[PDB]
């Protein structure tokens, strides 16, 4: 949903893709070929991460029995302590309900918004080499080898040496 | 030539809710409810004491069932169904509440009263509590008239508290299955016994008459106690019909009660425990059983509610 | 020259709601959250229904007058009225709440002789505040004398087991004269003891004759008193005078549901959510009405209402 | 609020569209006019359905009587039964205030989402061939007809066909 | 040349949780657990009523300590640890309920039950009620019988209450400390006493025996209390060991009823109050008191809690 | 996290900015400089001082005591009455650390967005007239003066007065 991206303009996800959460695939003169980055992929696991450490922890509360299965208290007070305890079951449920889909709608879009990161820091590398595809590609207006592929990937590619070339092109 | 960026995805997601959508499948998700018990009392580490036959408020009074438990030391204390509290038929007065004060004592510590008696019979006992032939409350004192139908010369006892601490003070009336047993036992006449401290004031006239028979008798005893504070006296007032506490009770430190019904394992530790054995988990929630007590995971409704631990799965 | 605009839409009259962020703001449409409507009536449509009007819950044991028609009632719902009362000849329940919450989940009761026979005595005490035409008594009681004015009482012991499936109802009474002088008339003299026991329950009763102010004309009372006996168990009943024996046991029938209401009975409406007022009949999650409501009902809330949005952000011109 | 346009760089609502959430409204040569997008509307729609259907729902809960409107029961016991429901009040009424301050935050946020991302798609229809005005506006660098604007509204259009041309402008 | 947009930062920031990460540095926050107690009684504004060494339920049987509280007026009573509801030795049947209904009550209004006697004594006293001399509870009368072992004879007493709230009526059951002592005050044979309304059946035997002495007494006072409806009498049949009500009590409004250890201060004001002072605050929640009780904060586990109130803190 | 901005493509914050929270800094032939947005900086304050009063208000309930720390009450009804005190201290604690993360996670992503929003504004202003830099700069194929920077910062800009100029230099 969200940030409009993940089951958005991205058609679908890459059953190829086993090395991270988020990649890769080029084609150009050498063949095809894909590949994880590490920084994105990182950066929602720690987060994740982070939710379910809150998640599972330690109650140090105490409580002892109020209460006896095997020779039932008196009725009155029996009664009294059977609804408190179902008023509690009634909080604790819905507690547990309301946090799992509160975090739950959470989880899905920062994973959603971290897609969305990552295809802008490209975008904006290749200024004006290339032209938004719309499904998420970049179609770049000159010949980029599979070194200068990798140049992208790993975030050290200068624009402006193919720029005179690529706005040419266009 | 282009690039082009993308995410993962999987044949098979799981499906979870959110606030928005029921039933949306992520990439991977992970459970948040515990459902698996473990069908043992995990006790490792624990000092541990299972009274098996002998009842928790047994331990006080000393029933043969419980010779081995007069004094126990423990963390964790464990009672069982198979639990009695008694020989000679009778019941506790707040009896719960003592119970209660019992499971976190850490235990007991007992001490003589230091009573002594002339004019009377000390050692009346019963066939109901047998330990070779007929005996009685080993921490008590069956209290008589010095043969049959003699009269009960009316006698006071009373006790200091010279601890540090409160102490559990216990004490029994008897009502006869006859009026007329009443008197082979104690003579006759109506008879009155009361009990005061600094703190509590309270008083009691026996009820002889047919119950039905339990261990094979009409009779009852009536068990009765009170905290004495530190320094604070308390003194008994009577005339027959009384059954005396040979010894007071002192708490030795802290502890947790349980109720259960399955094996003790001193090879799996945890803390939060059940009738039908220890919930060893670190989630949240729990399915297992309501009642629980310990340091437990809360109760919830739900057999299951999955949390999201990856994105939304979208495959061809 | 020539352009593409994209935009969304609004209207003139938004509602106002609550974000985390900010207080009134106005978006296209909302909902309410919080039900402030209520039925006046008590909707039982598709339910086997007992209104006891006039008839105390505790009375369907005893069986005064007012509760003839209802000593073997049947029900999946139960209605207690203000007017109701348990009794005719005045006293009080010992537990007597503990007693009505048994009795309103028990799906009603099922009466069964105690089988209790007597020689040496009367059996027929009545009373003009019992009365049927003339001078009665509790229906399921048996109002124990002794043979005529001043006679003695000669000491007594009935017994009763429970040979039946699940656990017995088991009531009576003690009986407290205006006089000592009245006690006397009645079961004769000196002080009298009633105790009863069994295999769970172990306690003891003397009457305490003196001046009450009188209610239906009446100095004296009643104390009743109950015990559940299980099954195979036996109950004994030691007694020498002042006793109001139990002429039958009683049995719980299976599972219901007690309210207590003001209003009337409506067949044609359905609901869950009760209290003394009506009906709460509603979908959402809170409710305003009553914060006694009993049965399936929304949570009690303190606010009279609480928007939830269901449109967009309202910005016209 | 969050993604910046419905209050944001989208000036105003309009009443005019009583026919969808979203819309398009174009001026070309043979006038003015305008027209509801359908997948957008339903996406919010559908979502906030969703959350109604997740809070309009069924306690299966059963509570009986612990108390009497008509014979109070023993003070000591009344006043832990009043203090217990008293506080469960205190519980149900900020879970229920901040439910629903918490899902209006959140309604309103992914409304004003589901602008934005019409807007992105189509900024990416149209590569090239126009500039963003600023306004939510797309000014088209050539003619365009009522032809051409439905292949825009109803996704099929092809860009590299006027690409020459509004390119040249 | 260029333009560049950027956002503020600081060298110091606080640091909060996330639902993501703990420990996130914020440019600002602000706390939400209220840790600052004020240590007096904040009372500003308002009827206040502080009963040092009278203990609250003395307000309503009158030991010489409560003398000047008979009849108080309160929008807020203040109940001490050196409080005492007593002079003669003993105890009041359910005490709490009794406690929680004046707490609440605005003060009381006394007025006469107009008993009147003949056939005995009225002016019975003790040394442990001492005025100038032995006296005795204000409220009540120490009914004897005309002077040592006289007969006591069957008495009968009603009251009805016709005022326009209900009324709230108190007695004494005595009991010595021998059986020879309850004959020279109020003759022989055992001795009833009986209690009666449209709404409350109840009776009443002395018990008398040794208890501890306490302000040098081996007797004690068992009061009782009950709820009288506008319209309803109340009659009390007996035959000796009574302490008869003088005075019937009546409700004046409204209050709120704490119980502290710490100073009276009319120059702050608040409204949540516990034994060690006056919690003073706007936030949502503390962790000074769990039995606090007023209109106050919420009590939470957590020493602290910061919400941000600023932007992440990204400084170089 | 969320909008990608705030320890996102800016690296980092200025502690030179004492005037606003987000602000402009300029590189041109006169000089460098830098100045405070107001319009953005009062919606991101205006939000917060939002929460803030949602959260520290008002309960009207009273509670009284039920429970007695002088003279205790007894047993049963004691143990009753701390259970139910513990289980709602256990209630209110979750209740609490739960709102004050819930609501920092939404603080600090709705101070990203408020830079992402300003970001957005301006890159629509400059229509053509300049390239994203891809650190949060504007580099501009013009020369603008003081004066033409104020005009960006203050939202009266024409960009179609330079449009011909800067286009040209594009190439
Ligand atoms: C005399 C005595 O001390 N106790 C006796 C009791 C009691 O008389 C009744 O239980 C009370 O009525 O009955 C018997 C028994 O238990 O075997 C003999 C026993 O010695
Ligand atoms: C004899 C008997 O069993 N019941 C009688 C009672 C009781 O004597 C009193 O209630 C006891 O104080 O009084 C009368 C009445 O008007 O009902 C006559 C009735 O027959
Ligand atoms: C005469 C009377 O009514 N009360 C007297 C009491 C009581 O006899 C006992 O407390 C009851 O056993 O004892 C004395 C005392 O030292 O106070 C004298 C006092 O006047
Ligand atoms: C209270 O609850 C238990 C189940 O948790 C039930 O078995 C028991 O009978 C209930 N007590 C009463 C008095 O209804
Ligand atoms: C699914 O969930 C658990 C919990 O995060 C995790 O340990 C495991 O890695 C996940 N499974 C896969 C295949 O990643
Ligand atoms: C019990 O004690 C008495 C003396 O107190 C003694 O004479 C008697 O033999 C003892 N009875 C039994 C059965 O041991
Ligand atoms: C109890 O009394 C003794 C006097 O022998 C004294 O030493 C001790 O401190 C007292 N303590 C308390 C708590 O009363
Ligand atoms: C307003 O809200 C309700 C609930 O969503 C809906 O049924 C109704 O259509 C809405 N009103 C309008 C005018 O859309
Ligand atoms: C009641 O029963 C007795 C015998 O038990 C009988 O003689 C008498 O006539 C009956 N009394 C009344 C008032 O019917
Ligand atoms: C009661 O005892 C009888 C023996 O006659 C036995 O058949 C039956 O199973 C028992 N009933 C119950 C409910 O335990
Ligand atoms: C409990 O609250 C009700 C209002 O719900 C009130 O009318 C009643 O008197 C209160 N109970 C006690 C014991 O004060
Ligand atoms: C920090 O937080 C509080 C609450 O907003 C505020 O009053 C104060 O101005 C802030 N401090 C600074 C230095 O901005
Ligand atoms: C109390 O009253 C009696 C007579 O009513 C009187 O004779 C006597 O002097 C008084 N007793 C005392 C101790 O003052
Ligand atoms: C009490 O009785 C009197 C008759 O004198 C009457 O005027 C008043 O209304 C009564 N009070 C009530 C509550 O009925
Ligand atoms: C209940 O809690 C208090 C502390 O809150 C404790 O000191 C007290 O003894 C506890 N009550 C009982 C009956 O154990």
């Amino acid at each position: 949903g969200l940030f409009g991206a993940i089951a958005g303009f991205i058609e679908n996800g890459w059953e190829g893709l086993i090395d991270g959460w988020y990649g890769f695939r080029h084609q150009n003169a050498q063949g095809e070929g894909t590949a994880a980055d590490y920084k994105s992929t990182q950066s929602a696991i720690d987060q994740i991460t982070g939710k379910l450490n809150r998640l599972i922890e330690k109650t140090n509360q105490q409580f002892e029995l109020i209460d006896n299965e095997f020779t039932e208290v008196e009725r009155q007070i029996g009664n009294v302590i059977n609804w408190t305890r179902d008023s509690m079951t009634e909080v604790w449920s819905y507690n547990a309900e309301l946090l799992v889909a509160m975090e739950n709608q959470h989880t899905i879009d920062l994973a959603d918004s971290e897609m969305n990161k990552l295809y802008e820091r490209v975008k904006r590398q290749l200024r004006e080499n290339a032209e938004e595809d719309g499904t998420g590609c970049f179609e770049i207006f000159h010949k980029c080898d599979d070194d200068c592929m990798a140049s992208i990937r790993n975030n050290t590619y200068d624009h402006s040496k193919y720029r005179e070339e690529a706005i040419q092109n266009r | 030539d282009k690039i082009c960026l993308g995410h993962h995805a999987v044949s098979n997601g799981t499906k979870v809710n959110t606030l928005t959508e029921r039933g949306v499948e992520v990439v991977n998700a992970t459970e948040t409810v515990e459902r698996t018990n473990v069908p043992r009392i995990c006790s490792k580490g624990k000092r541990t004491v299972d009274l098996g036959q002998c009842g928790l408020l047994g331990t006080i009074t000393g029933p043969p069932q419980c010779d081995q438990f007069l004094e126990f030391s423990a963390d964790l204390i464990i009672e069982r169904r198979e639990g009695s509290d008694v020989c000679y038929p009778g019941k506790f007065v707040n009896e719960e509440a003592l119970r209660q004060i019992l499971r976190e004592s850490g235990g007991i510590d007992k001490e003589t009263m230091g009573f002594t008696y002339s004019g009377i019979r000390t050692n009346g006992t019963t066939s109901a509590c047998r330990r070779s032939g007929s005996s009685f409350y080993a921490e008590m004192k069956w209290l008589l008239s010095n043969t049959d139908n003699a009269a009960f010369p009316q006698m006071t006892k009373s006790y200091k508290n010279t601890r540090k601490d409160p102490a559990l003070i216990i004490w029994g009336i008897h009502h006869s299955g006859s009026t007329t047993e009443q008197t082979k036992l104690y003579g006759s006449g109506n008879k009155l016994i009361t009990v005061g401290s600094s703190n509590y004031q309270q008083s009691f006239v026996p009820s002889p008459g047919a119950r039905p028979q339990v261990n094979g008798q009409s009779g009852r005893i009536d068990f009765h106690w009170l905290i004495l504070n530190p320094n604070d006296t308390v003194t008994f007032s009577f005339n027959g019909a009384f059954i005396a506490p040979d010894r007071a009770s002192f708490l030795r430190g802290k502890s947790m009660g349980i109720q259960s019904e399955v094996q003790v394992d001193a090879n799996c530790e945890g803390d939060c425990y059940h009738s039908g054995g220890t919930i060893i988990s670190n989630l949240p929630f729990q399915n297992i059983n309501s009642r629980a007590v310990g340091k437990c995971p809360r109760y919830v409704k739900q057999e299951s509610l999955l949390l999201a631990t990856g994105m939304k799965n979208v495959p061809e």
